[PDB]
């Protein structure tokens, strides 16, 4: 499936897990950055390449990062 | 959670008519997904898959193609009633796999107790350049 | 009147005052110099 | 119009049977609700001294249903021929 | 129960926020940063449901909008009364008109455009007017050119009434939620008053001023030597003289005997051969009796008397066992919901201007109106334009409503429910009937273009080689031809030269005639049956997956006017319900347009022309029946034979359509860069721009920034139909008055 | 596009002897429309009609045809994939469930075309429709009137 | 999942009961036999009527039957292509590989019958 990758200048701020429509990132402890929490991708193959999790990424350009290739049928988005 | 919970098929599906954006071929020729919750008292809610049910005082069970219907009822529950729903995944042999609350506490908390993968460590625009990584079958942002 | 007048200041305003000062100029120029071509004083 | 007239004579009878009509159950009024049936309802305005449900908009609603099938009756025998 | 709710001075007449340009919305509140702030201050200006929440403001908002459009329509109608009271011919037009082109718009000398003023005849330069206004003045008894200046000075009086009238409602007097929500005293007021009274009035106004005037102009009479309508209205000998049974004074009216009212109230159904125009004593009686209807449907709903009809009650009695809870909660959701009711009311509203573009090319209600061609084609083809934009945007604030004022609470088992449990089926089955529609009539028009380049012509679908001759509509054509006959003996002719009959002209150019059907007029039919199918179900989809889909299935939350919702997904570019109406623009855009080519060609080959002692000469010639029936056809007998007017327009009075014409083609190809494309190019272009103003410290405090997707995607939706539209529009013009 | 209409209706005047009629006309726009784009044309359109047929129908058969390519093409740069996904997931639906159409299926899912590959569609139907209808335009007025 | 009166009636229930392609009663030779007469039959139709030599008597007939013989040997190697590359891989034996393969012989069978029902029939 498609690739999500974040970067160590996430600063915990959940709002890209709460912009996810598929449940692929998820918070996990750090030491970082202030709010103690990173950013994840546990379920990587559950993700279809919205790049919703990218709009809600507050910092200047992204800390969450979701590259296309290799599209399945969970990753096409498809009911049949 | 502490204990992972196992669906129960006997549970009531919450009242509704005929839906004809529901399971396809592909709930018997692949996995299809089941969202179950625990409604308190019987109101009117909307499916991402039609018009609008009524869910029973008690447990209720819906089943879905797609995983993004699953998690976008569980918002709406979420965001309109509060009622922290789970969903599993059921393949075509009867293998089932627990989907949303992984530790039971929600993506949105932490529980101290999900190791972070797929994390690179280095910052965005340090990777390397695809000239680097050239017949290798590795992506710059892979390694 | 300070507000009309900061109305006035907006920028669609302030351009439309620049339209019709520079279609007229140009217009009365027209039709006191009727279709010229080329400069000779 | 003309006094003694077959027009007058069936356009006063229909007006009469339309205002005997609302009096006494049978057309509709301000106090007969209901699809099927006449029920009861609330007096809404004062009838000033007329027994029953029977105010001023009663009588100028039904005055106008039996003016209108009077002109329609009327038109209507004047087109096959007849009064 | 009904009555009057106003609050008192709820806003105060204050230029404070005019200052301000973003203020009715808080994320407008904060001031702007970058210029796609700009353009969301002028998109969002009027949409009052996103600014506030509360539906009493809203209300008072869409009242006092209303009262500002109704003035802007009133300065317009003003200003055209005051355009044909000045700089016209009417005058000259009413000696005659069918020898002075209409004229009501003069240019200035400036820079050689007075060769606009073409000598229209008369002893007058100006534009030739194809708006029909000499037409309806003459209907309306305008005699001189100081009627037009009164019509004018009251048009600008009742303006200004209106606009403080807004500013009054809004203002000073605002009304209160529960006033709005009469829609009982709304319908009533709305049947009985708006349609009813004004339906008398106008009857009154043809009876007493209309009918005598046009009589007389018909007589043959000098314009000036015509009585001034008060003559008519005080002094009874003259309308006694020209109709006897004025002479009775309103004794048939009340004494019930009606029919001593047919010489002035006629059912003589047809066309005038004096003018080519309607009968205006069948006008008076028909807008009589719709005056009379109306009275009578203005007293139905129950308002505050007992008496009438309940809307909430009957939609909840009209339920079936096939539909469950029938019409259950619509009277709430057209009660609280605006959005519904602009769908509602765009609809209706367009499909009520088709049915006036039709039923005036069919019927011309004004007098020398069918013997000028070209106002007869821009009238179709501007109802008919403005009809299509209106269905569009039904579906589009239907759209609206699904996306934002649905809600599941009210709507379990009901109508609207149903639809959504079965819009797949819907969907699908309208794909399926679109496709075979497509297939059996453009494929049918390939069939006969190859076949006419293999030279088969015997092999074609033509009315000489295959006859799919249009059976149903020629026995309606028959039967409507034949119901003055036997189902309708009152009538002394047929209702329209359509059906069949006569051929009538007016000054040697025919006015109208029986109109042939052959196998290319089926096939433009279906034609057009097909693109307005998949125009709906372009716009159908739009409206039903407005909210949810198997794709996306959070696409309520997304909003109505979203551009996408990314890559993902294979791709979710274009999946709103804004973009589907933005789709869907264009296929009405092509529909109408094939319907005026079609309308345009069989009038100018089967209707129009000049009458000659041998016969009707047609403009083409009725190359309509061998030439319309392929797609070289159109290309070359339609498009190539005609557009040489255009072309050939320049030097004349007719360039400027020339030049409009090329306008038109570079806004059209203009709009598809914004059609193709994306954002990320001009957004890293402007960034290369924003470098280069950057070393020359030029660059603005306001950042620049590319249009947005959906912005991009409406810019270029607006100049492709504006290109399309005035394309049409200078070919049709010049066309039709260069030869018509 | 611009070269080959500078290119044709040159040599189309110089050919023709007419060349004051390129160098009175090629000034506006209304004589690039209407002297070369409308008045070469006549011979092209006339192809084939009713009245019979010359030998330049198959250029007219593929000017028309090059116009189609044109719109097709316009259909795939215009609109975009969301529209045409739930079309094909309504289709989807009603393949499924029908009656005597449901036991055949699909091998592979069918889904709407990927958006970089709309472009290239749209750019080749757009690239072939011009190429066709020029084509066709240039050698049905050069040789219709010449040889 | 959405029942409806024309779907679950019982009279469209078993007209479709007893139709070659839902019976599951017989061997697929004998569902594809019926199968290919019936629409061979029925696209011999449109064949002997407006084929380019419709004008001709006679050879139109002919003409109309060779080309419905031609679809239907069209349209029996895409069955065959259908039953190769779809049941390649792992009750009714229709929808096995083989099944399909006798499906696609009794289907082309019964089109060359048909075609030649057709003839006759025109003839007579
Ligand atoms: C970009 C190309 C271009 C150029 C170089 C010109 C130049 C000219 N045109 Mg043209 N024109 C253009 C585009 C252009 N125009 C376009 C796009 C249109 C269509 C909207 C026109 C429509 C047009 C008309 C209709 C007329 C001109 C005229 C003129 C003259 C200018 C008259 C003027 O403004 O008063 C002179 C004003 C000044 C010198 C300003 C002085 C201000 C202070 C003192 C400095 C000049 C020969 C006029 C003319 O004389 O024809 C030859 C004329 O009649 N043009
Ligand atoms: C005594 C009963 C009676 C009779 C015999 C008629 C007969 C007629 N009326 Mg009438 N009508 C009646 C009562 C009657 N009406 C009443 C009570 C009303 C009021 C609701 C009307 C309202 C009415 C309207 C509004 C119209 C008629 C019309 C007609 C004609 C329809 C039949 C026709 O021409 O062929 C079919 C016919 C002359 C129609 C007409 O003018 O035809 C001549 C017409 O437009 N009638
Ligand atoms: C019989 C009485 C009557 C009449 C004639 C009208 C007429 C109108 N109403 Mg109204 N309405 C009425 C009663 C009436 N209303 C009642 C009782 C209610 C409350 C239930 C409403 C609630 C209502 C709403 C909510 C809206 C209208 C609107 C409109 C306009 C529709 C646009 C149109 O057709 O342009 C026709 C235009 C003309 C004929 C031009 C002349 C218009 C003149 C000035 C109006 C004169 C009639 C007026 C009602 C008299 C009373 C006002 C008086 C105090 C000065 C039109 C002017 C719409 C609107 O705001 O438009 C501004 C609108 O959205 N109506
Ligand atoms: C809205 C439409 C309309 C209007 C305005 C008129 C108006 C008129 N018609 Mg017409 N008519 C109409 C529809 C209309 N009609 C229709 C539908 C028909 C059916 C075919 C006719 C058939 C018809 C015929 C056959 C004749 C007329 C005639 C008349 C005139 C007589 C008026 C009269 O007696 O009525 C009744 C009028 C009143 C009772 C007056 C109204 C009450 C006033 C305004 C009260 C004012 C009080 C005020 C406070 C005090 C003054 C204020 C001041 C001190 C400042 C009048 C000019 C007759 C005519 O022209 O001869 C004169 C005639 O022969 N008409
Ligand atoms: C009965 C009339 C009516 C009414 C009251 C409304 C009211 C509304 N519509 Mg609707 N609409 C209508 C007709 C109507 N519409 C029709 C006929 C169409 C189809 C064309 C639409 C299509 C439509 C869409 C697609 C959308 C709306 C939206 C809206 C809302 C805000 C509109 C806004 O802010 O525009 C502000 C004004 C502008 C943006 C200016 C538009 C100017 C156009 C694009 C170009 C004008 C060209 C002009 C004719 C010629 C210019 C030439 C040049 C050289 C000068 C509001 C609820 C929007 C919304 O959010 O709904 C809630 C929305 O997304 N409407
Ligand atoms: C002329 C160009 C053109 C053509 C042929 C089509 C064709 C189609 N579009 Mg459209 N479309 C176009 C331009 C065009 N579009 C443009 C410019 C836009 C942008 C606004 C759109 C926007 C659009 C939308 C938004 C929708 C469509 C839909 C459709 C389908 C409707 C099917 C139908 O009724 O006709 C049947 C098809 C034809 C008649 C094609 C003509 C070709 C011949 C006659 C067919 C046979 C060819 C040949 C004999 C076989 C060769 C075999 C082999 C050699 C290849 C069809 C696939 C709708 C859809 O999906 O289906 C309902 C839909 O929703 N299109
Ligand atoms: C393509 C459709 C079509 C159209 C446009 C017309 C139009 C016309 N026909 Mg024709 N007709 C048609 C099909 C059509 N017809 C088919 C037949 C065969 C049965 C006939 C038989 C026929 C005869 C025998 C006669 C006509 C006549 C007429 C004329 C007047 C008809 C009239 O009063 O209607 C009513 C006019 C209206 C404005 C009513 C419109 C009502 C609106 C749309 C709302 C309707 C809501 C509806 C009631 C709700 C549905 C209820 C339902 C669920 C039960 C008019 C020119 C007459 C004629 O010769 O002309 C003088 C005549 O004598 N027609
Ligand atoms: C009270 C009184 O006399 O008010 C007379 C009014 C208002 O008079 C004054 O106005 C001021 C603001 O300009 C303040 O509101 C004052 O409080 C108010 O008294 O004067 C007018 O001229 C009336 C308004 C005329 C224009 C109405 C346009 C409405 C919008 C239509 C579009
Ligand atoms: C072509 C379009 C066919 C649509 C068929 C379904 C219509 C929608 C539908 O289900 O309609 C069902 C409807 C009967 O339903 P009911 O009588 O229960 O509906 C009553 C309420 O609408 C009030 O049948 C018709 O309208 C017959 C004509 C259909 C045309
Ligand atoms: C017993 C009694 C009495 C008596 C009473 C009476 C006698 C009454 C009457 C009343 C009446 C007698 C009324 C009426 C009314 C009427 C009306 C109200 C009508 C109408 C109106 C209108 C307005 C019309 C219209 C129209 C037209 C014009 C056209 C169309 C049709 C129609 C018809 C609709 C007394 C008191 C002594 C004592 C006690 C008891
Ligand atoms: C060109 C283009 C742009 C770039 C366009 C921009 C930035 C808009 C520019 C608008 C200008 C500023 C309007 C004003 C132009 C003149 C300066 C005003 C008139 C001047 C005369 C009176 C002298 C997009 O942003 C875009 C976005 C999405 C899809 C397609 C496209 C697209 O095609
Ligand atoms: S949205 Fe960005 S900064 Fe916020 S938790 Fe996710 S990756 Fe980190």
């Amino acid at each position: 499936a498609h690739v999500v990758k974040i970067y160590d200048t996430c600063i915990g701020c959940t709002q890209c897990v709460r912009a996810c429509p598929l449940d692929v990132l998820e918070m996990v402890p750090w030491d970082g950055c202030k709010a103690a929490q990173m950013a994840s991708s546990p379920r990587t193959e559950d993700c279809v390449g919205c790049k919703r999790c990218e709009t809600a990424c507050p910092t200047d350009f992204l800390s969450v990062r979701v590259y296309l290739g290799n599209e399945s049928t969970r990753s096409l988005g498809l009911a049949y | 959670p502490w204990k992972q919970p196992e669906l129960d098929p006997d549970t009531p599906s919450p009242i509704f008519g005929g839906s004809t954006g529901g399971l396809l071929r592909k709930a018997q020729v692949e996995e299809f997904y089941v969202t179950t919750w625990e409604s308190p008292k019987e109101q009117i809610f909307e499916m991402p898959t039609g018009g609008a049910a009524i869910m029973r005082k008690g447990p209720n069970l819906l089943k879905f193609a797609r995983k993004e219907q699953c998690l976008a009822l569980t918002t709406q529950l979420r965001t309109k009633f509060k009622m922290t729903p789970c969903f599993y995944r059921v393949y075509a042999d009867g293998k089932v796999e627990y989907l949303h609350p992984k530790d039971g506490v929600y993506p949105e908390k932490v529980n101290a107790g999900r190791v972070g993968v797929n994390q690179n460590m280095r910052s965005i625009g340090e990777n390397v350049d695809p000239i680097k990584v050239k017949f290798t079958g590795s992506q710059p942002f892979t390694i | 009147m300070k507000d009309f007048t900061t109305y006035l200041s907006t920028a669609p305003v302030v351009g439309l005052g620049w339209a019709i000062f520079t279609s007229g100029l140009l217009i009365e120029i027209n039709r006191f110099f009727p279709d010229p071509l080329v400069f000779s004083f | 119009g003309f006094i003694g007239s077959p027009t007058n004579l069936i356009m006063v009878a229909s007006t009469g049977a339309c205002l005997f009509a609302s009096r006494f159950g049978l057309a509709p009024s301000v106090r007969k609700v209901a699809q099927p049936l006449k029920l009861a309802d609330r007096e809404v305005i004062q009838t000033t001294g007329d027994p029953a449900g029977f105010t001023a908009t009663d009588v100028l609603a039904m005055g106008a249903a039996g003016h209108a099938i009077g002109v329609g009756i009327v038109l209507g025998l004047k087109g096959i021929g007849q009064l | 129960k009904v009555k009057i709710a106003v609050d008192r001075n709820p806003v105060e007449t204050n230029f404070e926020k005019w200052a301000k340009p973003g203020h009715f919305s808080r994320a407008l509140a904060k001031g702007p940063n970058t210029t796609t702030w700009i353009w969301n201050l002028h998109a969002d200006a009027h949409d009052f449901d996103n600014h506030t929440s509360d539906l009493e403001e809203i209300s008072r908002k869409v009242f006092s909008a209303h009262f500002g459009q109704l003035g802007i329509i009133l300065i317009w109608l003003s200003g055209m009364y005051f355009h044909g009271a000045r700089f016209s011919n009417y005058e000259g037009w009413l000696s005659d008109p069918t020898h002075i082109k209409p004229s009501a718009q003069v240019v200035w000398p400036i820079v050689g455009q007075e060769i606009l003023n073409g000598d229209v005849g008369g002893g007058f330069q100006g534009i030739q007017i194809t708006s029909g206004f000499f037409q309806l003045w003459r209907a309306s008894g305008i005699t001189s050119e100081l009627q037009l200046y009164s019509t004018a000075i009251g048009g600008l009086v009742l303006a200004a009434a209106c606009f403080f009238a807004g500013w009054f409602h809004y203002h000073k007097a605002a009304p209160k939620l529960e006033w709005f929500q009469n829609v009982e005293s709304m319908l009533n007021h709305h049947l009985a008053g708006l349609l009813g009274l004004g339906s008398l009035a106008w009857a009154g106004h043809q009876i007493h001023v209309s009918l005598p005037v046009n009589k007389l102009l018909d007589a043959g009479v000098d314009p000036k030597e015509i009585p001034l309508p008060h003559e008519f209205l005080l002094n009874q000998s003259i309308i006694a003289d020209l109709y006897p049974s004025f002479s009775k004074g309103l004794a048939p009216f009340f004494t019930l005997n009606w029919a001593e009212y047919s010489d002035f109230l006629t059912f003589k159904g047809g066309l005038n051969p004096v003018t080519g125009g309607l009968w205006l004593s069948d006008t008076a009686h028909h807008h009589l009796a719709i005056a009379v209807l109306f009275l009578v449907a203005g007293h139905q709903y129950r308002t505050n008397w007992g008496i009438g009809h309940s809307i909430k009650d009957i939609l909840e009695s009209h339920k079936g066992p096939f539909t469950g809870n029938g019409h259950a909660g619509l009277y709430e959701i057209l009660t609280t919901s605006w959005h519904a009711q602009l769908a509602i009311n765009l609809a209706l509203f367009g499909s009520l201007s088709i049915i006036v573009a039709h039923h005036m090319y069919a019927m011309p209600p004004y007098p020398y109106l069918a013997t000028d061609y070209g106002t007869q084609l821009s009238l179709f083809t501007h109802h008919m334009w403005i009809g299509g934009f209106c269905v569009v945007g039904a579906g589009a604030h239907a759209a609206i409503f699904m996306v934002r004022d649905y809600d599941p609470t009210n709507n379990y088992n009901n109508l609207l429910d149903r639809v959504i449990r079965h819009r797949d089926a819907i969907i699908s089955h309208l794909n399926w009937v679109s496709i075979f529609l497509g297939f059996h009539s453009f494929g049918l028009y390939i069939h006969n273009d190859t076949m006419s380049a293999l030279g088969r012509p015997q092999d074609m679908f033509s009315d000489t080689a295959i006859q799919l001759q249009p059976v149903f509509a020629q026995w309606i054509q028959n039967t409507h031809f034949t119901a003055p006959q036997l189902t309708a003996p009152n009538a002394l002719a047929a209702t329209s030269l359509t059906w069949g009959g006569d051929v009538v002209a007016v000054g040697g150019k025919v006015a109208m005639m029986p109109i042939a059907l052959g196998t290319s007029d089926f096939l433009v039919h279906h034609i057009h049956a097909f693109t307005i199918h998949v125009t709906v179900l372009i716009l159908l989809k739009g409206v039903l997956f407005a909210r949810s889909s198997r794709l996306i299935p959070d696409k309520a939350n997304l909003g109505f006017r979203f551009p996408c919702d990314g890559p993902g997904r294979g791709g979710t570019c274009q999946v709103s319900a804004w973009d589907h109406v933005f789709l869907g623009l264009f296929w009405m855009y092509n529909s109408l347009s094939i319907v005026i080519f079609h309308f345009s060609w069989k009038m100018q080959s089967d209707v129009w022309g000049t009458v000659t002692d041998s016969g009707v000469s047609h403009i083409t010639g009725g190359n309509f029946a061998q030439s319309a029936n392929t797609i070289n056809g159109w290309l070359r007998d339609f498009l190539w034979a005609q557009s040489s007017q255009v072309i050939q327009s320049y030097g004349s009075a007719l360039s400027a359509y020339g030049l409009m014409f090329l306008g038109a083609h570079f806004v059209w190809a203009f709009s598809l860069m914004f059609l193709f494309s994306g954002r990320g190019y001009w957004q890293e272009l402007i960034e290369s721009i924003v470098w280069a103003h950057n070393k020359l410290r030029v660059a603005p405090s306001i950042q620049p920034r590319a249009l947005s997707i959906t912005q991009g995607r409406a810019v270029g939706v607006a100049h492709y139909l504006l290109g399309g539209i005035a394309t049409t529009w200078s070919f049709f013009l010049a066309r039709i008055i260069a030869v018509g | 596009g611009w070269v080959t209409f500078y290119w044709h209706w040159k040599h189309l005047t110089l050919w023709q002897g007419n060349v004051s009629q390129f160098d009175e006309s090629s000034t506006y726009l209304m004589g690039w429309l209407r002297d070369y784009l409308w008045l070469n044309s006549s011979q092209l359109i006339n192809g084939y009609n009713p009245f019979g047929m010359n030998s330049l129908s198959v250029w007219a058969w593929t000017f028309l045809f090059g116009h189609l390519v044109y719109a097709t093409g316009f259909m795939f740069l215009i609109s975009w994939r969301g529209y045409w996904q739930e079309l094909i997931e309504t289709l989807v639906w009603a393949h499924e469930k029908t009656p005597l159409a449901n036991l055949v299926y699909w091998k592979d899912k069918p889904v709407a075309l990927s958006i970089v590959q709309a472009r290239l569609v749209g750019l080749a139907h757009f690239s072939v429709g011009y190429i066709f209808t020029y084509a066709a335009f240039l050698i049905a007025s050069t040789s219709g009137r010449f040889g | 999942m959405l029942e409806t009166p024309v779907t679950s009636a019982p009279i469209v229930a078993n007209y479709l009961s007893n139709l070659p392609a839902y019976r599951t009663g017989v061997a697929p030779n004998l569902r594809g036999v019926e199968i290919g007469l019936a629409h061979g039959f029925l696209l011999a139709g449109p064949f002997i009527k407006l084929g380019p030599l419709r004008n001709v008597p006679g050879a139109a007939e002919v003409v109309g039957c060779m080309s419905a013989a031609g679809l239907v040997l069209i349209l029996a190697l895409c069955l065959s292509l259908y039953g190769n590359a779809a049941f390649q891989s792992t009750q009714d034996p229709l929808m096995s590989s083989e099944g399909w393969a006798k499906f696609a012989g009794g289907f082309t069978v019964g089109g060359l019958s048909g075609v030649a029902w057709a003839y006759v029939l025109t003839q007579v």
